[PDB]
This record gives structure tokens, C-alpha cells and sequence, in this order.
């Protein structure tokens, strides 16, 4: 003893260190974001800056509104995927005037049904909304797929269609898929995003109180 | 006696029946079954490291003060006989039922907190937890016993008086903590409607005090049904709890049939 | 041109492989239980040890 | 790294001072520190101590009460304040850092101290004079009065060296290590309360006087010192 | 000729199959058997060290088998000491995507790894009294998986572009890259002597390589899927791996084949760790099943479970004296086992 002893007061120190990270640790938001759609991305990135303000991985630091924010955006992506299960959602962002929209949709059920995903929810970007609505003007037919009504329809039955397309392929649902149609009001699109994450918490303090 | 007389503000003379029997009787056996489900539920919430939380600190100290306060009333009600022995277990009775009353009020203040402000915050409230819990019954107790130290004891059973309005120290709180968990459990079943069963709606029931409000109708001969419900379902809160909030949990029964039974 | 040079190291990787001397399993079996029974009177776990000596105990 | 200290000066009866020291170079809030104090022709005896993130205090038997420890970390800086001094406490000061994790080497540094002038287990120095030629081999020794080891393993007991006209150094550690910026031609050992350091293949710049001090619990003590000639 | 060089390959595979066919005479499940069997095998948790805020991804114990090191995900590195449930060191990172780690035989650097693509190597020992970072070396192109020192300047990486590479720390560059796989690299282990080491690598395929010369000696197949641990025997003429098919198996070089696949029929949860005991005489594996298993080494049966865990177990390992064992999961504690 009489040496043996300071060591508890440097251990004990160390604990209080950690133990006051842990709470900042557990109040903070993660949402990754994927997509196809690199223009997109970049306009929504320096939207969220403009509102902030009022390779390798490439953290991005928000704050909407007295909450902490961060936002990741990094062919074996299986190996990679381990490292995101603290996760609260997923950003999807797909161009909709396009054609690859079968890749899109295939791309968006590998990622979804996934054992790694059980309790993460999902936000939807269908975005370009100008590019469709000019090129409906001057509507444009679809393909062989069973649009059952309204072939060369205006927008209000286009919409529909795609957004149901990708509302199946959950297989294992367990919580709301919320979609979106982008607008060029940064304000629109920071309220949705800050709304989402709200009902997912709420949906998950429900289940300690028996719904 | 029985455990109606703690919320009656008005002397009955109940002409002639047969009903003192079974009061005792009910109260006695419903009293008892409780003092142990609260012990089961004292070592259910401490010696485990799997559940600690706020929530889990609220539960724990309102079993504390309902174990304390149904033994002291279970033991030392029936002895105006000596003049010294109580008078004084009339203030420390005061004391602690009241403080079960502030921990179900703080259960609403949760709930509150989980449901309408969804986030959490940046630094822990526990002190202000413990002293709103333990000092609001300190201060009422001592600033009622500066008013008026002498009422403190009654002739037949030795509880608060009846003479001097002076009972009035307990219903007042009791039927405002009741109004207020009215308005949060409102709240909680809005958002819990919009936003998207009786099991829940009859676990909240439980832990916010809604049952104690029965008794205050208890007024004259012709009422006596409702002076059943209130010994019936208060007296065996304790073991309520028990079956809603240890046995239809499955975090506590994972986190016990692994250690304890294995 | 990168086919035929990828395939001629290929090739010469395999050969190089190819050319190792090799022994039969029984000697190496012999080799593995030897080893396990020459220092099977120090391993712990495996057979355990007085407490008057341990530090963890 | 380096402690610079201040404070000196004479005083009369009664009165009072207070010394500080300054720590440049390195981390201060992870560190220990101690008051230890040296007789105008006698061994050393210490202080006071302050640990890191003041807390534990401790004081010494004979100025117990009229002394005071303290630090600040922002700006790095020690201070001890004493108070009511009569002749017999006439002496030098010095500053000394200590760090205490699993390996770590205390007493590892020390400033140069301030003079200051006015109007338990025991261990015991055999001698006070050797004379000796360059190239000779040499040991020293020292006594105490009770068993130093303890039922961990350890052994906790320090030689340190004192050149002519410097500030001391450590030379060996808990009894049996070595420490760093020392050559390899230094070595120690000994049977409990009986002990001695061995110099080989001597040379120049080893003239001075030597000190053994024990820390096996609060208070510590020191000696005489051994003095060598050449 | 590309055809040709084809058919050479074919001819050249079907050589390797008959010289390997042509080694067996005698099955160690013929020889093993009448060994007496270890029978029941069980520890309880001695010391219990807490205090990370998140999960688990690797430890490695000390050279004097008593210190301890520890990085988590939450971007923190800790060294404890196993004896008191003291902390010694908390070191924080500029990456929080963490994968690696490894304590130096000296005593005196600690490394780390992620998916940033860069190896970082610290200093322990300092006049200043902080741990401060040496090294930062970086020229590989996808994340690290394991690094593994040899001296306290000359260090090893495995990167997940099929890429291997042997730095001079002093200098900071390549003194040579080993290449020659097709999948990711997941796990290597360096030889008792420090001449050799094996690498396994995500395509039920595993690699003997030699650094003073600088080529790819020995290649060995056996496994349907991908491979996530593997580790020397202690005498550096074995090694044994684990997949994520849930199955494992131990090779020898000069035999170049498989002896014993350690299986079950009740277990469909792939492997995560291994690490050998002292003698080679039981084999400790980490799974998804939350559970640590025990297997004797020359037998495939069954010898112990150290249950205990509430998530998934990340990583195990052992003294270099064999008294104690270590294992850390997703639950953020980690536990000593003797």
C-alpha cells in the first residue's frame, strides 16, 4: 500500500471522464446517407449548411435545432455495412425524369432487407420534380409495366404509381416508410427530415408503455 | 378499524349492520398481501445493474414509502390507550403517506417527459428528483406542526382530528396530485391515438393514484358500496404493481430467469 | 498483353507451388501429440493449479 | 521540462513568506508534487505533499499547522505558505515531481530550489568518508529498522546522488531499478534493513555525497549521507 | 498461347491434387481416439472491467501477461491492468471507425487501424508524461484489418483491396507489398520465430508468405465461404481457422492438408475469433450465438462453454504464461476467465 493507492484516485478520474461522455454520447442523431444521385446530394448538403448557418468517409456536423446532427456518406459493402448499427435512419435519394429506375428499385430491396436493418427507418427522396413535369407536358408513354391508369396522365397519377412501386419490397416492415417529394424550399426539406426522427423515437417509447 | 377512516372527512354512524366485520377483515388480509410484493419489489429494483434508470429510481422509492407506511399504519393505529405512545406515530404516518403521493406524481412527470418532449437532455435531474420527492412532505409535515401542534391525535383511533378542519392536511394534496394525473394520463392516450392496449391503460392506472379518489363520497348510510371499492383496491396496490411492472415486463423476467434461476 | 502476363505469372506461381518438397501425415501427427505431452504439466487451464499461488484467485 | 522556483529571502521571528514554483515543458495536471527541505551541512528532510486533482494532503510532524500546500493548474503553478518561523527553520527548499501508475518512476525530477534564512522508521548511515582512486570499485551502504518489502513484491527504498554544487538526481528506485539519463555502471541491492549500492569501473564526476530514503507510508525519512573524496 | 497457358494451369492443378492425395496414409481421427479425454471444462469470471460507452472490437494482451489494451467504437482506446481492475491509460482517436489494434513487445508503442486507411503507432513512454502519436502511415487504398508488429521498427499490414505490405517504421514507406489474392484479407498471424506469416482472405483460400525473401509460398483451400480468424499453433508449423459457415478447421504445411473440421449439427452461427492455450491443447472460439466455445484441438468434441455474454462476442485471447483468459463482445464489458 501507501503506493498502490494513487492509482485508485487516477482510475476513479478516468471513470468520471467517461461517465460524463456517455449521456452526449446517447443524445446524438446518425443518418446515413445512399443514393445513385450525386447532384442531389450535393444540393441537399449545402441546402443543410445554408440552414445551419441561417477518399475515404466524409463526416458532415449539423445542429437543426439544440440537437446534435451527423451525417456520414461514405463491392463487398456486406463487410463494410457492420460498423452502422447505432444507426436511426437511412436516406435514400433516387432522380425520378428518368432508363434506370429498375436498377434504383433493385438496389433499394438489396439494401433494405437486411438482418443488420431491424430497427432503422427509411426516408425516401424522389427528386427532379421540373425535369418530370416538363417532360409530361410533352407526356412521354411508359414501359410494359401495368400502369393500369392514366398512361400519359399528368403528375398526379404518375406519382402515385412510383411511390407505391417502392413502398413494397418490405418484407419486413415493423414501421412507416415516409416519402417525399423534393422542392426547392430548403425550410420544407429541413422540417420533413427533423419530423421523421421525431415519430421514430415517439414509436419507440411506446413499446415500454404498452401502445 | 379499518383503512377507510384515513380519507373520510365526516363521522359516520352506520345505525346497525354487520359491515365492520368484513371491513376488518378485508383490509387486514388485503394488507397483508401486500408488505411482501413490495419486498419482492424493494430487492427486484436494486441488486440488479440491467435496469437502472430513471423510471427504475421513481418505482423503487415509491415501494420504499408504501412498505414503510402501510407497516407503521398495519402496526400502531389502535393505541390511544397511552398518551405518549402516539401523537406521535400521527405525524410520522403524515409524513410518509405523503411522500408516496409526490412519487405517483412524479410517474406523470415521466410520463410527460418520454411523450411530448421526445429528446433527451444534455444533464441528469436526479437531485431535483430527490428533493421535490423527500423534502415537499418534510415541509409540510414541520409547517403543520408549528400551526397547530395539538390536534395531532383523536380519541377513538389516533389520526389526524376531525374537530378543527385540520384533516384537511392530507385530502387537499392527495385530490390535487389526482386532478394532475388525470390531465398527463389525457395527454399520453392523444398522442398515443393520433400518432398511429388495455393492458397499458390499466398499468397506469396502478402507479397514478386515480383509485384513492372513491372514498371521498363516502358520506352517509346509503354509500357504503363505494366505501367497499376504496379498501378493496387500494389496500392491494402493492400487489398490482408486482404482477404489472415485475411479471409483465419481459426486460425484467429476461434479466432475472438468467441469474437468479441459473 | 496483361492476359498473357497474368497468366505466365500464374503459371510460374503455380510451378514454383508446385515444386515443394512434402512429408507424409503420420510423421506430423507424431509431432503434434509430442508436443502436446511435452508441456502438459505447466498449462493451467488445461490442468489446473493450487490457489495458494494464483493471482487471479 | 523544467521547475524554476522562488521565494527566498531573510525574516525575522515571526513573519511570514510564501514560496511558488513554475513548471514549463510538460503536463502538470497529471503529476504529483512535493516540498522537501535541506540543513545548511545536513541530510535532507521532507515536507509536504499535494497529488494530482487536490485532493490527499499531507503534512510533516514538525511544522504540522503553520504550513500550507497548494496549486493551480491553469497556470501551472505551486505555492506553500508558511507562517510564525522561528531560527530553526533557516534551510534550502526544493520542488519535486512524482507520478504514480503501474511501471512509472518517480522522483524522477528536480528543481533548484530557494534559501531561506532566519535572525516513524529509522535508517542509519555507516560512514561519512571514503577515500577511493579512479578505476576502484566501490560500494556503500545503508541500515534500517524494519522490513521494506511488502506482500506485493515490492520493495520501496531510493538512492539518489548529490554532486558539488548541484541539485540531486536519481540514481536508483524502488530499491533494485535504474532510471533514465544515468549510465548502465550503477547497480544496488540488499537483505531487508541492510543494504548497498555498487559503483564499478569509477570515475570522474562521481565525487559528492549520497542519499537513501524510504516510502513505505507516511511521514518520510531521510539520513546522513555518505561523502566521497578524490 | 493464353489457351494453352490455361490447359498448362489445369495440368499444373491436377499435379497439386495427386501430390496432395498422395500424402495420406494415416487419419488423426485413428490416432486420436484412444487418447483420454479431457472431460468437463468450465471457468467463472474472476475480474469484470467496465467502461466503455459502446462495442467491442479488439484487445491483446501484454508481454509480462498482465496489461491490457482495449479499443472500442466509440473512438476510445483503453489500457487496463488485469490484476487490480485499475485503468492506466485512456487514449482517445481521430477516426471513430476503429477495427485494430496491437501492444508492441517492448512495451513501449500501441497501434491502431480503421476505415480511414491510415495505421497509426503511439508512444507510451514519453518525458513529457502524455501518450502522443509517432507514426502515421497511409498508402493503401481500401481499410485495414489487422497489423501486427515484429520489432519496434518494422510493422505489417492487411488491407481489404487484396493487399498485404511490410513498413520501415523510421523511414515511413513500402519496403515490400505482397499481392496475388482476389477477395478482401481478414485475419494473419505472424510465426513464434518472426520469418513467416499466414493470412487468410475472404475466399476459402489462405497464404503462407515469407518477408525476407518476398513472395507467396503456400496456398491451401478447403471452406465454402469467406474466413474470419485464424492463428498459429505455438511452435509455428500450424495454423487454425474458422469461417463464416460456421465450421473450422486446422492445416499443417508439410502435410498441405486439412486433418480436423471442429463441427456440430445444432450450431448455424459463423465463427468470429480463435486462440490457442499453451501446449496446443485447447482451442477457444467466439461466435454469434452469444456464447465463447471450448473445443480440445485434437478431437472435435466438446469441452466447454463460458456463457455469460448478452450480445454477440467479438474477441478473445490468452496470456503469454497461460494463467488467464480474456474475452470482449457488443455489450461493452469485457471479462477475465480462470
Amino acid at each position: 500500500s501507501a503506493e498502490d493507492k494513487a492509482a485508485v484516485e487516477r482510475s476513479k478520474m478516468i471513470d468520471a471522464l467517461l461517465a460524463r461522455e456517455r449521456r452526449a454520447v446517447r443524445r446524438l442523431v446518425k443518418i446515413l446517407l445512399l443514393g445513385a444521385d450525386n447532384s442531389g446530394k450535393s444540393t441537399f448538403l449545402k441546402q443543410m449548411r445554408i440552414i445551419h448557418v441561417n477518399k475515404g468517409i466524409v463526416e458532415h456536423d449539423f445542429v437543426i435545432k439544440k440537437i446534435p446532427f451527423k451525417m456520414v456518406d461514405v463491392s463487398q459493402r456486406q463487410k463494410w455495412f457492420q460498423c452502422f448499427d447505432g444507426i436511426t435512419s437511412i436516406l435514400f435519394m433516387v432522380d425520378s425524369s428518368d432508363n434506370r429506375l429498375v436498377e434504383s428499385m433493385n438496389d433499394f430491396e438489396t439494401i433494405v432487407n437486411n438482418k443488420l436493418f431491424f430497427n432503422v427507418s427509411i426516408i425516401l427522396f424522389l427528386n427532379k420534380m421540373d425535369l418530370l413535369v416538363e417532360k409530361v407536358k410533352t407526356v412521354s408513354i411508359k414501359k410494359h409495366f401495368p400502369d393500369f391508369r392514366g398512361d400519359p396522365h399528368r403528375l398526379e397519377d404518375v406519382q402515385r404509381y412510383l411511390v407505391q412501386c417502392f413502398d413494397r419490397k418490405r418484407r419486413n416492415r415493423s414501421k412507416p416508410l415516409f416519402h417525399h417529394f423534393t422542392t426547392s424550399i430548403d425550410t420544407e426539406n429541413a422540417r420533413f427530415i427533423f419530423h421523421a426522427v421525431k415519430d421514430t423515437i415517439l414509436q419507440e417509447n411506446l413499446k415500454d408503455i404498452m401502445l | 378499524t379499518n383503512f377507510a377512516v384515513l380519507m373520510a372527512h365526516v363521522e359516520v354512524k352506520h345505525s346497525d349492520a354487520v359491515h365492520d366485520l368484513l371491513l376488518d377483515v378485508i383490509t387486514w388480509v388485503g394488507i397483508l398481501l401486500s408488505l411482501v410484493c413490495l419486498l419482492i419489489c424493494i430487492f427486484t429494483f436494486c441488486f440488479f445493474r440491467g435496469l437502472q434508470s430513471d423510471r427504475n429510481t421513481i418505482h423503487k422509492n415509491l415501494c420504499i414509502s408504501l412498505f414503510v407506511a402501510e407497516l407503521l399504519f398495519l402496526i400502531g393505529i389502535n393505541r390511544t390507550d397511552q398518551p405518549i405512545a402516539c401523537a406521535v406515530f400521527a405525524a410520522l404516518l403524515h409524513f410518509f403517506f405523503l411522500a408516496a403521493f409526490t412519487w405517483m406524481f412524479l410517474e406523470g412527470v415521466q410520463l410527460y417527459i418520454m411523450l411530448v418532449e421526445v429528446f433527451e437532455s444534455e444533464h441528469s435531474r436526479r437531485k431535483y428528483f430527490y428533493l421535490v420527492g423527500y423534502g415537499m412532505p418534510a415541509l409540510i409535515v414541520a409547517v403543520s406542526a408549528a400551526v397547530d401542534y395539538r390536534s395531532y391525535g383523536t380519541d377513538k383511533v389516533c389520526w389526524l382530528r376531525l374537530d378543527t378542519y385540520f384533516i384537511w392536511s392530507f385530502i387537499g394534496p392527495a385530490t390535487l396530485i389526482i386532478m394532475l394525473n388525470v390531465i398527463f394520463l389525457g395527454i399520453a392516450l392523444y398522442k398515443m391515438f393520433h400518432h398511429t392496449w388495455v393492458i397499458g391503460a390499466i398499468a397506469l392506472l396502478c402507479l397514478l393514484g386515480l383509485t384513492w379518489a372513491f372514498g371521498l363520497m363516502y358520506i352517509n348510510e346509503s354509500t357504503v358500496i363505494m366505501a367497499y371499492l376504496f379498501t378493496i383496491f387500494n389496500s392491494l396496490q402493492g400487489m398490482f404493481i408486482f404482477i404489472f411492472h415485475c411479471v409483465l415486463q419481459k426486460k425484467v423476467r429476461k434479466e432475472y430467469g438468467k441469474c437468479l434461476r441459473t | 498483353t496483361a492476359s498473357i502476363a497474368q497468366a505466365r505469372k500464374l503459371v510460374e506461381q503455380l510451378k514454383m507451388e508446385a515444386n515443394i518438397d512434402r512429408i507424409k501425415v503420420s510423421k506430423a501427427a507424431a509431432d503434434l501429440m509430442a508436443y502436446c505431452e511435452a508441456h502438459a504439466k505447466e498449462d493451467p487451464l488445461l490442468t489446473p493449479v493450487p490457489a495458494s499461488e494464483n493471482p487471479f484467485r | 521540462v523544467q521547475l524554476v522556483e522562488s521565494g527566498g529571502g531573510l525574516v525575522q521571528p515571526g513573519g511570514s513568506r510564501k514560496l511558488s514554483c513554475s513548471a514549463s515543458g510538460f503536463a502538470f495536471s497529471s503529476f504529483g508534487m512535493h516540498w522537501v527541505r535541506q540543513a545548511p551541512e545536513k541530510g535532507l528532510e521532507w515536507v509536504a505533499y499535494i497529488s494530482s486533482g487536490s485532493g490527499t494532503i499531507y503534512y510533516a510532524d514538525t511544522v504540522k499547522g503553520r504550513f500550507t500546500i497548494s496549486r493551480d493548474d491553469p497556470k501551472n503553478t505551486l505555492f506553500l505558505q508558511m507562517t510564525s518561523l522561528r531560527s530553526e527553520d533557516t534551510a534550502m527548499y526544493y520542488c519535486v515531481r512524482s507520478i504514480y501508475y503501474y511501471g512509472s518512476s518517480p522522483f524522477d525530477f528536480w528543481g533548484q530550489g530557494t534559501t531561506l534564512t532566519v535572525s516513524d522508521i529509522v535508517m542509519t548511515q555507516a560512514t561519512s568518508s571514503v577515500p577511493v582512486t579512479p578505476g576502484e570499485s566501490v560500494s556503500i551502504s545503508c541500515r534500517s529498522s524494519k522490513s521494506l518489502l511488502h506482500s506485493n513484491g515490492n520493495t520501496y527504498l531510493y538512492w539518489f546522488l548529490q554532486r558539488p554544487g548541484q541539485s540531486p538526481q536519481l540514481l536508483i528506485y524502488r530499491m533494485s531499478n535504474l532510471a533514465s539519463g544515468v549510465p548502465d555502471r550503477f547497480s544496488g541491492s540488499g537483505s531487508g534493513t541492510a543494504f548497498t549500492l555498487t559503483i564499478s569501473r569509477l570515475e570522474a564526476e562521481d565525487v559528492g555525497v549520497y542519499y537513501c530514503m524510504q516510502h513505505l507510508e507516511y511521514p518520510l525519512t531521510f539520513g546522513a549521507g555518505t561523502k566521497l573524496e578524490l | 498461347e493464353l489457351d494453352q497457358l490455361r490447359q498448362e494451369a489445369e495440368q499444373l492443378k491436377n499435379q497439386i491434387r495427386d501430390a496432395r492425395k498422395a500424402c495420406a496414409d494415416a487419419t488423426l481421427s485413428q490416432i486420436t481416439n484412444n487418447i483420454d479425454p479431457v472431460g468437463r471444462i468450465q471457468m467463472r469470471t474472476r475480474r469484470t472491467l467496465r467502461g466503455h460507452l459502446a462495442k467491442i472490437y479488439a484487445m491483446h494482451w501484454g508481454t509480462d501477461s498482465r496489461l491490457l489494451v482495449s479499443a472500442s467504437q466509440d473512438g476510445k482506446l483503453i489500457i487496463w491492468d488485469s490484476y487490480t481492475t485499475n485503468k492506466v491509460h485512456a487514449i482517445p482517436l481521430r477516426s471513430s471507425w476503429v477495427m485494430t489494434c496491437a501492444y508492441a513487445p517492448s512495451g513501449n508503442y500501441v497501434a491502431c487501424g480503421g476505415l480511414d486507411n491510415i495505421c497509426s503507432i503511439y508512444n507510451l513512454k514519453t518525458r513529457e508524461g502524455n501518450v502522443r502519436v509517432s507514426r502515421e502511415l497511409a498508402g493503401h487504398t481500401g481499410y485495414l484489418s489487422c497489423c501486427r508488429f515484429l520489432d519496434d521498427n518494422q510493422i505489417v499490414t492487411s488491407s481489404g483491396d487484396t493487399t498485404c505490405a511490410l513498413w520501415d517504421i523510421e523511414t515511413g514507406q513500402q519496403t515490400t507489398t505482397f499481392t496475388g489474392h482476389t477477395g478482401d484479407v481478414m485475419s494473419l498471424s505472424l510465426a513464434p520465430d518472426t520469418r513467416l506469416f499466414v493470412s487468410g482472405a475472404c475466399d476459402a483460400s489462405a497464404k503462407l508468405w515469407d518477408v525476407r525473401e518476398g513472395m507467396c509460398r503456400q496456398t491451401f483451400t478447403g471452406h465454402e465461404s469467406d474466413i474470419n480468424a485464424i492463428c498459429f499453433f505455438p511452435n509455428g508449423n500450424a495454423f487454425a481457422t474458422g469461417s463464416d459457415d460456421a465450421t473450422c478447421r486446422l492445416f499443417d504445411l508439410r502435410a498441405d492438408q486439412e486433418l480436423m473440421t471442429y463441427s456440430h449439427d445444432n450450431i448455424i452461427c459463423g465463427i468470429t475469433s480463435v486462440s490457442f492455450s499453451k501446449s496446443g491443447r485447447l482451442l477457444l472460439a467466439g461466435y454469434d450465438d452469444f456464447n465463447c466455445n471450448v473445443w480440445d484441438a485434437l478431437k472435435a468434441d466438446r469441452a466447454g462453454v463460458l456463457a455469460g455474454h448478452d450480445n454477440r462476442v467479438s474477441c478473445l485471447g490468452v496470456t503469454d504464461d497461460g494463467m488467464a483468459v480474456a474475452t470482449g463482445s457488443w455489450d461493452s464489458f469485457l471479462k477475465i476467465w480462470n
